[PDB]
This record gives C-alpha cells, structure tokens and sequence, in this order.
C-alpha cells in the first residue's frame, strides 16, 4: 500500500526557557531589622 | 476595625487611634548595592547601582 | 510505602508487542505514520 493523497498539519509544543530570577535580603527576612537579630547573626558569619 | 493586614500577615495599614485617619505603612528603604568599574587596570573611578 | 505504577506490566507488555508486530508487518511505515502493509524483505530492502 502506497499513499496517494495526503495532508499537512501544524502542531504546537511549549517549553520554558527562563525562571523568575529572585533575590532575598537576609536582614529583612531573618531579622526584620531588629538590632538584636543582627548581632546574633555575626555568630553565624557570612552565611548570607 | 483598627488595623489592616496584607496578603501575608504583616500589618501594612494603620488607622490613627486619635484622628481615625487610616494610613499605609511602607518599608523604609532597602535593596542591593552593585558597583560598576572599568577595571583597576583602566581607571580608579566607579559608578554605583 | 511504595505505590504500584499506573501503566501495569501486561500493559507494558502489550504496548511492547505492538512495537514488534507492527515493525514485522509494516516496518518503516509503522512509525512514519499510518502503518502500511508490505513484505518484510521489502522492508529490509528499504532499510538496506
Ligand atoms: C595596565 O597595568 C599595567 C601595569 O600593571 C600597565 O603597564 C598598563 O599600561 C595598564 N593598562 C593601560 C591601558 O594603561
């Protein structure tokens, strides 16, 4: 069996290429800018 | 009501207890600092983002 | 715990047997689109 008539068709596909690039300031996250939090934070060094 | 909360539970809206004037709270200002340099071989002048 | 997969073993068998029978009676046409009836030595002649 050999094809005689035919068709064409467009299909779509979708795939991401990037991401929502973020950033987290530590002071306004782990502290909330209390003076107490920044001074126990030195006991963890430059972990942030 | 006396105080509003945001979509996360931090108080961003204060009604004044004295004048019943309702006010938003913004953060103070925070962000990041970046530095622009052409290279220490090239100059000694910087731009700051 | 462990959960059994959806696509079971006999399904995993029966999708695999149709990869063989259709390759054995339609060959290139089995994957190229609508599978087409054809002798197997003709399929080899197509491949070779
Ligand atoms: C870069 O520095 C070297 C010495 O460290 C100097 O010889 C050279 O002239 C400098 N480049 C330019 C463009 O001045």
């Amino acid at each position: 069996a050999i094809p005689t008539n035919f068709s064409i068709s467009i299909t779509t596909e979708v795939m991401p290429v990037s991401m929502a690039k973020t950033s987290v300031d530590c002071n306004m996250y782990i502290c909330g800018d209390s003076t107490e939090c920044a001074n126990l934070l030195l006991q963890y060094g430059s972990f942030c | 009501q006396q105080f509003g909360r945001d979509v996360s539970d931090f108080t961003d809206s204060v009604r004044d207890p004295k004048t019943s004037e309702i006010l938003d709270i913004s953060p103070c200002a925070f962000g990041g600092v970046s530095v622009i340099t052409p290279g220490t071989n090239a100059s000694s002048e910087v731009a700051v983002l | 715990t462990v959960l059994p997969p959806l696509l079971t073993d006999d399904m995993i068998a029966a999708y695999t047997a149709a990869l063989v029978s259709g390759t054995a009676t339609a060959g290139w046409t089995f994957g190229a689109g609508a599978a087409l009836q054809i002798p197997f030595a003709m399929q080899m002649a197509y491949r070779f």
